[PDB]
């Protein structure tokens, strides 16, 4: 299908976040970070958002 | 394993000398030689896994795990696939069955997945070649975006 | 506020062991469900609205889905899987010496 | 009316269940027999076979 | 960068090429399509012009109809309709460049386009040849060297060959040493050579 | 208002066809040129394009090396470098109108370039003239009917059909009714039937 079709596309994945609907709010603040300040992290998982 | 995770982090309590408590940061890696995602590797593999029946909380209709499914098919793509699958074939309807009846599957589809070149080459017209080239043809009977132009939102 | 406290949704991840879709009150939260009714549901009986109504939204795999096609299939949405769950009870019993 | 009057055919002939059951059978084919979208059949498979029970259940 | 390399699929039946494609450099060629098909170089780029060509058409949604794919790592841009948008509305800044383009990929192979129309393919290599194999290499064996490693069936896909044009023109230059085998020089020693 | 009717000489070896070659009317062609010759309809102008195509390469003197003719009378609203320059330099206003007009000529010579090559041609001929016989007259008679009144061996003229389909092709749909010579309406009663 994949070569059928006509395209060669990737899995390469993205469950990106997606805001639930009826989300009518504008955004109002992040806090946000990775590896660097040491995420103080959750382990095994990379960064925060 | 089971005793890094155990001295990885004691030697540092202790290693935490001239450093400030938790020493340093990756060097603790290259105080044992090591590199930080073996670390996590290592650091993500400790404590234990959780109840998975535990109480949801301080309230109950609650023991944890009456909690996920991974997968079923998400009715969605079940009454998708099938349609998909099925119409892979169901819509090789843009060419005479001379290539319809075998290619069809390329060489295998809908199977594990093969039985191919060669067999065909005999398997349907004692060809070799007649199969890259006719499958060629419907190869393209589909594709000149009218050829079975009913399944273009497809777009995949 | 009916925002927070609002709540409808068709179907989705069943879950794990029963493999049962779930409402832990999320965006896709069982529709709950009252057997108090299933003890109200049977004064009229005529079964369908229960036989479906246990199977094919909680077992049958194959049927939930039957039905998914069923309809956009225009076909007469079938007849019952059997349930499944209670064969997984079974199982357990089974073992457990039956 | 849409639905109202349809509160006597059922009420007053035997088993009443048994009555819907015919009547979904009447339904399920009612509909089926003809999937070529004849709008006789637009409006749900179900009135209809009330319906012409009904005015037949004279 | 945008930037393609070959057996691919570029353009498509129906294609929305229009936010750049925006090619800067290949060796290499549109190929095109419609119904009868043939999806052939029936353009270029190398590197040094860019598309945006039907991509320019009824634009976002022409009847976009053309296919192409490279031998080329090509390459080409990290932008949508802004810096042609510069290139388009605000001034002729790039837009002497947009009608360039054309003049730079439809014009390059309008001269192919009164050239490819002759009996013979044989010229059309030749052709072909002069501009490419000999300039931007240096023409090593026997002559204005094919100036890379393709196929000999290479001439049975540009043009669609049917083992014809294959061993007996090929053949022909076996005769007359203007090919090589090896790393696919395959060439006349001399540019004017076969460009008579 | 610059205005060219068949045979004659437009362009040659050489040609300064700056200065406004506005081709603003025809239902015609690029009669082209270069040294093997073939000054084929190598592109077209009917009414609605314009020239200023060679004429703005290195544009006065460039090396402009075509040469057309008509088949029929053919206007051209002319100016100086003026109209054209307002629709240079000044804004794209002509020059908005000049990018259609680099499609233009373009056009038309790039789908007649996308039929041209194929293997036989009474095909493209078909092609060709289902977009002229066709469409700016009525049918008549036989279909969809030649506009006009031409030459019976067109195809001589044409490709330059010396002995080949230059009467051939005629008996092969002459019984086929999909041609008829008659007040040089000459077609399929359908396009289509052609259009395969």
């Amino acid at each position: 299908l994949r070569a059928i079709f006509g395209e060669k596309a990737r899995d390469v994945r993205d469950n990106s976040l997606r805001v639930p609907n009826g989300e009518k709010g504008r955004v109002v603040d992040v806090r946000l970070f990775t590896r660097e300040q040491g995420d103080e992290l959750p382990p095994g998982a990379n960064m925060v958002v | 394993l089971y005793e890094t995770i155990s001295r990885i982090k004691k030697t540092t309590k202790l290693l935490s000398q001239e450093m400030g408590r938790k020493p340093t940061e990756e060097e603790i890696a290259t105080r044992m030689e090591m590199t930080i995602e073996k670390l996590r590797f290592i650091a993500k593999s400790a404590q234990l896994p959780i109840s998975l029946e535990t109480p949801i909380g301080k309230e109950e209709d609650s023991r944890l795990g009456d909690f996920i499914e991974s997968d079923g098919e998400t009715p969605e793509d079940q009454v998708s696939k099938n349609l998909l699958r099925e119409d892979l074939e169901k819509v090789l309807d843009s060419l005479s069955p001379r290539e319809r009846d075998v290619l069809r599957l390329r060489y295998g589809l809908d199977d594990g997945r093969m039985k191919t070149l060669e067999e065909i080459g005999q398997i349907f017209n004692v060809t070799r070649e007649r199969i890259r080239q006719i499958e060629a043809k419907a190869l393209r009977k589909l594709r000149h975006p009218n050829r079975n132009s009913v399944l273009k939102e497809y777009i995949r | 506020l009916v925002d927070d406290k609002i709540h409808a949704r068709s179907t989705g991840p069943y879950s794990l062991v029963t493999q049962q879709p779930l409402g832990g009150k999320a965006q896709q939260g069982g529709q709950r469900f009252g057997e108090m009714e299933v003890w109200a549901l049977e004064a009229f009986g005529a079964a369908y609205t229960l036989q479906e109504l246990l199977t094919v939204k909680s077992d049958d795999m194959q049927g939930r889905n039957e039905a998914l096609n069923a309809i956009v299939k225009g076909k007469a949405i079938p007849r019952p899987g059997t349930p499944e769950s209670f064969k997984v009870l079974m199982r357990e019993l089974q073992s457990l010496g039956l | 009316q849409i639905m109202h009057r349809a509160e006597d055919l059922i009420s007053a002939a035997s088993n009443r269940y048994r009555i819907t059951v015919q009547v979904a059978n009447r339904a399920k084919r009612r509909r089926y027999e003809e999937f070529e979208s004849a709008e006789d059949a637009m409006m749900k498979p179900v009135l209809r076979a009330i319906i012409e029970m009904s005015d037949e259940l004279t | 960068v945008e930037t393609f390399e070959r057996n691919k699929t570029i353009f498509f039946p129906g294609d929305p090429a229009e936010r750049v494609y925006f090619l800067l450099k290949g060796a290499v060629k549109l190929s095109r399509v419609y119904e009868a098909g043939e999806e052939i170089t029936v353009a270029l780029l190398r590197e040094n012009s860019v598309f945006g060509v039907l991509s320019l058409l009824t634009g976002n949604k022409s009847d976009r109809f053309y296919h192409a794919v490279a031998f080329t790592p090509v390459e080409l841009l990290s932008a949508p309709i802004e810096q042609v948008e510069q290139a388009l509305k605000e001034n002729p800044e790039l837009s002497m460049l947009m009608l360039r383009g054309l003049s730079s990929r439809i014009l390059q192979t309008e001269m192919m386009i009164e050239t490819l129309a002759h009996r013979d393919m044989g010229s059309r290599l030749v052709s072909f040849l002069l501009i490419l194999c000999r300039d931007f290499g240096v023409p090593c064996a026997d002559g204005i060297t094919i100036d890379l490693k393709l196929s000999h069936q290479a001439i049975a896909e540009a043009i669609g060959s049917t083992r014809v044009t294959v061993t007996r023109l090929l053949g022909d230059l076996r005769e007359k040493k203007m090919i090589s085998i090896h790393k696919k020089k395959i060439t006349v020693h001399k540019p004017v050579t076969l460009s008579r």
